């Protein structure tokens, strides 16, 4: 079994290390923080929406 | 010894490069608690405890794509092998024990020392704190053990 | 506004990433890397006719 | 002063190969950018279609080396 | 009207979700696919539910331009990206890498040979570098 | 900013003048700092000259209290004045930077060289001394305004975002205070409506258990070399030394009324190192009295009554809003009427979108009738 | 009383000529509803402006009863005072009614811009570039978030502080206007003896 061997093992592991080090990067900035960008932009339309009609109606409301 | 190969993503990588060069919204994460870690509000912390969140959507990502693909005939998973799975598991766990070292708090092991005063220190407790440190390590092993095996079997 | 993400380079990235985000597992990482060319990089003739 | 760390440095007009460049946008996003589209962990597609394009491709090509490269 | 996509949804239910106060509810009482008001929006059952919107030729009263005093912000700075810039930079690059892969699978699976053949017919049989080279002392 | 060859120019010019200046100023800069600490440790309390230890409550790590390792010396006037602790702060920040290049020069050697041509041919880590004209001067100060801009959001957001994800405010006068503190700098946020976001803080996070991340964010914001960060301790005993200045000039003004008598420049440059006023914002006197004054107003009547100043990671928030700009929106409404989505109209609609129009289109509801009418009739039919 | 100087210059008829002009676009946008029913922000917005208006002018002189009814009356001793009825504070009314009005045109530029998105949206031709370009706070603020290791996309406290909030009616803001006013008459009281 190759599974169990040790004789080529530290190259074998570069392929782990090359993905790890030089593909985690460009998989995080391509795929990943976009997707999470993504999702966090409705909650903060929802909110900021919100705030601006509290900021009308604290103006209305100090009217007399 | 030097010996020059490739892994069995090529494909996968271009397919990700073509249908990822524009955004999408992810909502279906295998291992999703690694964003809720707290449940009761008001709880907060003072430690990095949403560093994991990175590591873990990248090697979900990684061994999904080989793992799940693996199962199409003539496809091969080029990581599969034991010391291999063993250097992963030892940085991700390694890293983030020496994470909790370096931050020089000692009252952090108290938990160790298991049970209360009215056990024997000597006979009982410090053997539970021998064995409990033992444990820690043996969930490593046992980590890359069991993920490999499974793979194996299958 | 400023990201590190949208706004840096890849290399610079990789840089800020592994030096002040993820250090440790970098650190780490590197040890296990000397670690294996030092004591796992060598095949003997036998081994290579075996296996 | 020799490169630029920011992104905002482009080497190339705005307009260089938009053609071809649309054209590949357009292969990647009439599949993928759907409602049904909802991928697990981003390897598992949710449209039917991707997987029955996708697994007979990736078994034919694997087969090929392997009948004319490793069993040989 | 068009085959355009719409605001992304991840295949998610709406009116399910931890977030689905986020979407507005439409009279049929479907919560909408985006922050947008949706009049048509709709669910469908597979394993999973999922919320869809379909595009649809609608008028909708249209304000008149404002002055772009009231809406144009001039805080551009030198790092700053637009996302379409980012958009079409990461398009440009993402062509490329995707036929730099394409040309790597095609030689891979069907040009590249396995090293160290038992026949001798294709591949290398490996050879050693870094050897001396004029250092009679070494010897 | 990024490096320029017209920079690293001007700064190879007066590299060596601008070294004659800097070790005048450390002469004179440690003879205002040698009356200073020895007035701290002869009138100073006893907790803050013997350094009274304050440990986090969940892994006990010693940290700066506000409280007690932090004091404002009210007869500081006595000994030094007003401009002296201006130019001692001055001092601090172009030393800090000096001493780090100093460290690589050391460490690497012959081998810095490289870097310092980097490094002088940007303006953001130079010392002040190296500009000798008014432009150049200009320059400098836009460079630190720019990186002030480029480190400020990111502060702001990891404050906002851990606190609002792990707890809300209290009542609603807290609710009002916590929302208008992290305005944008084109609208006026009112210091009283904004006080009470200083306690409901002080609740959750004092600047003793100020994270590590977040004190990186808030040194950048401060023109405070990062690297090497090392401990919290370290960038944070840099923190606490100089806003304890600057809250001992505070009081000084603020007892004396010095900022009504100060002339303009050395009033923007006041304004400038409380991180209030940015000099691309072409300030006049009236706003930088508005602003000074609401400063002296967040401060509370309670810094003058007794020298304690709100909490310190709130404070830098306030202070640090100004350079929160609007984010930028460029470009007519009219390209509101273009088209995203052309380059797919080639390829038309498949069956299953053919069917999606269908049945989500205009004729919806007919479609939905009759395929209810014709279940409902083979459900009939099955029974 | 102490003399005071205008902020801004601008007379009483330009301002009400540009509230004219700004309130006249939205006309066909600008939906009717019942006196208990939440009001829009075109209709907050008017309200507003015409109470501060016509307020500036009942104080100058011009009694027109016939719109001072309509534009300020929204308490019962409101009404009372006008059925009885029937230079600084001025000039710091029109300055704060100038900044009024420049207060809340850039809130109707931004629902234009959210309606030309909206029908690009409908249309299928939006993409999320475009919106994130077009909503410049969203993005900074989601870009932020992500850049500091806050990935999370759910924010249910802020939510919570925030879900109720709403545009009042019409007889909500007559009690909280008769609530004020009850306020400002009681701190007068102690201001005399
Ligand atoms: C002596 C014989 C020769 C060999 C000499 C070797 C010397 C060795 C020295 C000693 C080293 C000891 C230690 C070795 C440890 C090895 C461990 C190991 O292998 O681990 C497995 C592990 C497997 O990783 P993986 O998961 O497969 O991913 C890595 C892949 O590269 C894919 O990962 P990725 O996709 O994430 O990578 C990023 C990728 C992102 O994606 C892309 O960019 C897409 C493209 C991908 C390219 C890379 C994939 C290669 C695919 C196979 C080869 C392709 C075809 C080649 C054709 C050859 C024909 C003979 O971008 C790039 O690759 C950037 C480069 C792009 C180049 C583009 C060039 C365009 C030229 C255009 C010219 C036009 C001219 C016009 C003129 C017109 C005139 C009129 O390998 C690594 O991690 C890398 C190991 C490298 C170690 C360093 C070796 C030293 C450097 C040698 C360079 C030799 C150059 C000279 C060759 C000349 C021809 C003979
Ligand atoms: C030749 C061998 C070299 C060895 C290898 C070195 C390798 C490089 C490592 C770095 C070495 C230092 C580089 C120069 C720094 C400049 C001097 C200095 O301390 O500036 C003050 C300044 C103090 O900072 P702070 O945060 O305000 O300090 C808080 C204290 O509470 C402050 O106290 P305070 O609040 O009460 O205020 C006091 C203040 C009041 O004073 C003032 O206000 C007046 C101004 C005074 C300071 C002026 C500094 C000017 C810096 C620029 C110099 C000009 C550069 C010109 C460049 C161009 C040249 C052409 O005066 C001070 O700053 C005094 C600080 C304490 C003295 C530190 C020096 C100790 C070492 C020297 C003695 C060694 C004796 C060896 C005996 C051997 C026996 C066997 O130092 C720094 O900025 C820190 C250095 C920043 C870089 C750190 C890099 C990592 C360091 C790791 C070291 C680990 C151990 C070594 C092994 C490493 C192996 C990996
Ligand atoms: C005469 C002068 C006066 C006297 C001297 C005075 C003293 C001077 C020294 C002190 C100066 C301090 C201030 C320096 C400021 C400038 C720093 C800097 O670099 O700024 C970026 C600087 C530009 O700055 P900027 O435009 O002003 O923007 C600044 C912004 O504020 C943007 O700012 P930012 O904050 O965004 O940027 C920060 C960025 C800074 O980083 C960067 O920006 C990266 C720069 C490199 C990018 C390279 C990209 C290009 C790559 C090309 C690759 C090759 C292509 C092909 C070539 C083919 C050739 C044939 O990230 C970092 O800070 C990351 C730090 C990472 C630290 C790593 C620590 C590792 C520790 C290891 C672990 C230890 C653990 C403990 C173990 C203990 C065990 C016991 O970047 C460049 O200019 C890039 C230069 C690229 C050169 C060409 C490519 C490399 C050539 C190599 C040649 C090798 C020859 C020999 C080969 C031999 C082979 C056998
Ligand atoms: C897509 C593929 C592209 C290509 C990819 C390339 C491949 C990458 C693969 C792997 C990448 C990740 C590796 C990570 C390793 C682990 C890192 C780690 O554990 O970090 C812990 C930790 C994390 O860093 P941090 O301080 O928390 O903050 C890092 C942030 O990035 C700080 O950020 P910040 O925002 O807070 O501050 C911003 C700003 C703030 O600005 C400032 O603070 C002002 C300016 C400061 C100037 C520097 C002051 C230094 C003071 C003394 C430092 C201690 C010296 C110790 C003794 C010397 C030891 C040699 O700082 C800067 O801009 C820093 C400028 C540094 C420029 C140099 C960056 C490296 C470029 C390459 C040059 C070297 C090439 C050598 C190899 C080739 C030879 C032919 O690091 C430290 O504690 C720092 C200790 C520094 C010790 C000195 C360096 C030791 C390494 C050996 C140096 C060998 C020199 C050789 C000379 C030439 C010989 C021929
Ligand atoms: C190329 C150069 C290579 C260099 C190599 C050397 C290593 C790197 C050098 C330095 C690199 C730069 C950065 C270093 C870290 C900076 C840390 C930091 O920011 O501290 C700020 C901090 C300033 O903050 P602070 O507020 O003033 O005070 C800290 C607060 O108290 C804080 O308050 P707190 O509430 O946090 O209080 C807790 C605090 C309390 O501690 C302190 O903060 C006090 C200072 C440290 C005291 C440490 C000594 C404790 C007593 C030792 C007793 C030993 C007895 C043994 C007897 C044997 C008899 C046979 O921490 C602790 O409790 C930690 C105690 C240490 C525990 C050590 C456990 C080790 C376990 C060993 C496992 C097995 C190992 C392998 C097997 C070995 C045997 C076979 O700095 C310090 O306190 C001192 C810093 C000293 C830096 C290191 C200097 C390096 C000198 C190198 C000389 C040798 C060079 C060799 C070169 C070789 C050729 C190249
Ligand atoms: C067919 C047989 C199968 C057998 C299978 C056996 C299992 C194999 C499993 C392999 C995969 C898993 C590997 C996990 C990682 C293991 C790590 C490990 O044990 O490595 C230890 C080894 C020990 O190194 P070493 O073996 O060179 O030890 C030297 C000791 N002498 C000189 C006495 C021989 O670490 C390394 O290989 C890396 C060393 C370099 C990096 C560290 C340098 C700093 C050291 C600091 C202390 C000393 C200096 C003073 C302080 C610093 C001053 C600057
Ligand atoms: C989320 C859950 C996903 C579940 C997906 C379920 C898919 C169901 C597939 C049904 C059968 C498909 C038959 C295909 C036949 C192809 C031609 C052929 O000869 O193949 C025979 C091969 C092998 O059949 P064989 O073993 O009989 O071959 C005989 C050949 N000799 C005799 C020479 C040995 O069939 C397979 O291997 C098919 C197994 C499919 C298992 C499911 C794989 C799912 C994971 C991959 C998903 C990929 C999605 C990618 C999308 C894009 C990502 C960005």
């Amino acid at each position: 079994l190759e599974p169990m061997s040790t004789w080529y093992l530290a190259s074998w592991a570069m392929v782990w290390y090359y993905a790890f080090f030089f593909w985690m990067p460009m998989v995080w900035t391509d795929i990943m923080v976009p997707s999470f960008v993504y999702n966090k932009l409705p909650v903060i339309h929802f909110l900021q929406e919100k705030r601006a009609e509290q900021k009308l109606r604290r103006v209305l409301d100090e009217t007399y | 010894m030097f010996l020059f190969f490739f892994c069995d993503l090529f494909w996968l990588r271009l397919l990700l490069c073509m249908y990822y060069c524009v955004w999408s919204r992810l909502c279906f994460i295998v291992y999703f608690n690694c964003l809720m870690l707290i449940f009761d509000f008001l709880l907060f912390c003072l430690f990095d405890l949403y560093l994991f969140v990175g590591l873990c959507l990248f090697l979900l990502l990684w061994f999904m794509l080989f793992n799940l693909y693996s199962l199409i005939l003539y496809y091969c998973i080029t990581y599969l092998n034991l010391y291999l799975l063993f250097c992963i598991v030892f940085l991700l766990y390694i890293a983030f024990l020496f994470l909790f070292c370096f931050l020089c708090d000692f009252f952090l092991f108290n938990n160790l020392l298991v049970g209360d005063s009215f056990m024997d220190v000597f006979f009982i407790r410090f053997l539970l704190c021998f064995l409990e440190c033992f444990s820690l390590l043996c969930r490593c092993l046992s980590t890359f053990l069991r993920l490999f095996c499974n793979l194996l079997s299958s | 506004v400023y990201t590190r993400w949208k706004c840096d380079r890849l290399p610079v990235f990789q840089l800020k990433l592994f030096t002040q985000e993820y250090p440790m597992h970098a650190a780490v990482g590197i040890f296990t890397i000397i670690f294996l060319w030092k004591h796992m990089s060598h095949c003997s003739e036998e081994t290579e006719r075996k296996y | 002063v020799l490169f630029s760390t920011y992104r905002s440095s482009r080497l190339v007009s705005k307009e260089f190969l938009h053609g071809p460049v649309m054209r590949f946008r357009a292969l990647g996003e009439y599949y993928f950018q759907r409602a049904w589209n909802g991928t697990l962990n981003w390897a598992l597609p949710g449209e039917y279609r991707l997987y029955a394009v996708m697994i007979p491709f990736i078994y034919f090509y694997h087969r090929w080396h392997n009948d004319h490269t490793l069993d040989r | 009207v068009g085959n355009g996509p719409t605001f992304s949804t991840g295949g998610e239910c709406m009116n399910t979700c931890d977030i689905q106060n986020a979407f507005p509810m439409n009279d049929r009482g479907v919560r909408s696919s985006s922050p947008f008001q949706e009049p048509n929006t709709a669910i469908y059952d597979s394993y999973l539910a999922w919320t869809y919107f379909q595009p649809m030729d609608v008028h909708i009263e249209k304000l008149p331009a404002p002055e772009a005093k009231y809406y144009q912000r001039h805080t551009k700075k030198p790092w700053d990206v637009s996302s379409t810039e980012l958009t079409e930079i990461q398009s440009r690059k993402k062509y490329f890498q995707t036929l730099g892969y394409l040309v790597a699978f095609i030689y891979l699976y069907f040009l590249m040979p396995k090293e160290k053949s038992f026949s001798g017919l294709s591949g290398p049989d490996g050879h050693w570098i870094m050897l001396p080279k004029g250092r009679p002392e070494l010897f | 900013m990024q490096g320029s060859w017209s920079v690293l120019k001007k700064n190879c010019s007066n590299f060596f003048p601008g070294l004659l200046a800097f070790a005048q100023q450390t002469q004179e800069a440690y003879g205002i700092w040698l009356r200073i600490y020895n007035r701290q440790q002869k009138y100073g309390p006893t907790d803050f000259v013997e350094q009274s230890e304050t440990f986090s409550p969940d892994y006990h790590k010693r940290f700066h209290s506000q409280d007690k390792n932090m004091w404002v010396d009210k007869e500081l006037c006595t000994e030094v004045s007003q401009k002296e602790v201006a130019r001692l702060m001055t001092y601090k920040l172009d030393m800090w930077r000096m001493a780090h290049c100093a460290g690589a020069l050391l460490a690497t050697g012959g081998y810095a060289i490289p870097f310092g041509l980097f490094w002088l041919a940007n303006d953001t880590w130079v010392p002040s001394s190296f500009n000798l004209t008014g432009e150049e001067l200009r320059a400098w100060r836009e460079a630190q305004d720019l990186y002030r801009y480029r480190s400020a959001p990111s502060y702001l957001t990891d404050t906002k975002w851990h606190f609002d994800f792990h707890a809300y405010p209290w009542n609603e006068t807290q609710e009002r205070a916590w929302d208008d503190l992290f305005e944008k700098n084109d609208v006026r946020r009112d210091p009283k409506v904004v006080r009470p976001a200083a306690e409901m803080y002080d609740g959750f996070i004092k600047f003793e258990l100020i994270r590590r991340k977040s004190l990186r964010h808030l040194c950048r914001s401060m023109n405070i070399p990062t690297f090497p960060m090392l401990a919290r301790l370290c960038n944070g005993t840099r923190v606490r030394d100089y806003w304890n200045l600057a809250w001992c000039e505070d009081y000084m003004v603020i007892t004396q009324r010095l900022h009504e008598s100060m002339t303009d420049e050395e009033l923007y440059d006041y304004a400038w190192r409380r991180y209030l006023a940015p000099y691309d914002k072409n300030l006049n006197r009236e706003q930088l009295m508005e602003r000074v004054e609401d400063y002296f107003e967040f401060l509370g009547p309670d810094f003058v009554a007794h020298g304690k100043a709100p909490n310190l990671v709130i404070l830098t928030n306030y202070v640090l809003g100004y350079y929160n700009d609007p984010a930028y929106l460029e470009g007519d409404i009219s390209e509101l009427d273009k088209n995203d989505y052309d380059h797919l109209a080639s390829w038309g609609k498949d069956a299953f979108l053919r069917r999606l129009e269908f049945e989500n289109g205009p004729l919806r509801d007919q479609v939905e009738a009759h395929t209810q009418r014709l279940l409902a009739e083979r459900a009939a039919i099955a029974k | 009383p102490p003399h005071y100087t205008r902020k801004s210059s601008a007379t009483i008829e330009q301002v009400e000529k540009e509230i004219d002009a700004l309130l006249g676009g939205a006309e066909k946008l600008r939906k009717t509803s019942t006196d208990d029913q939440p009001m829009d922000k075109l209709t907050l917005m008017e309200r507003c402006l015409r109470h501060a208006l016509w307020s500036y002018h009942k104080e100058e002189g011009r009694y027109d009863f016939d719109q001072i009814g309509r534009w300020v009356v929204y308490t019962p001793e409101d009404e009372v005072k006008l059925a009885q009825l029937k230079r600084a504070s001025q000039d710091k009314r029109l300055d704060d009614l100038v900044d009024l009005l420049e207060r809340f045109k850039p809130v109707l530029a931004r629902e234009a811009i959210m309606q030309r998105l909206t029908i690009k949206h409908l249309e299928g031709q939006l993409g999320v570039w475009r919106y994130m370009d077009w909503c410049p706070e969203v993005r900074d603020r989601a870009e932020l978030e992500v850049d500091i290791t806050g990935w999370q996309w759910w924010s249910p406290l802020e939510e919570r502080r925030l879900l109720p909030v709403r545009l009042r009616s019409v007889n909500e803001v007559r009690e909280i206007m008769s609530k004020t006013q009850a306020k400002k008459s009681a701190e007068a009281a102690e201001r005399n003896p």
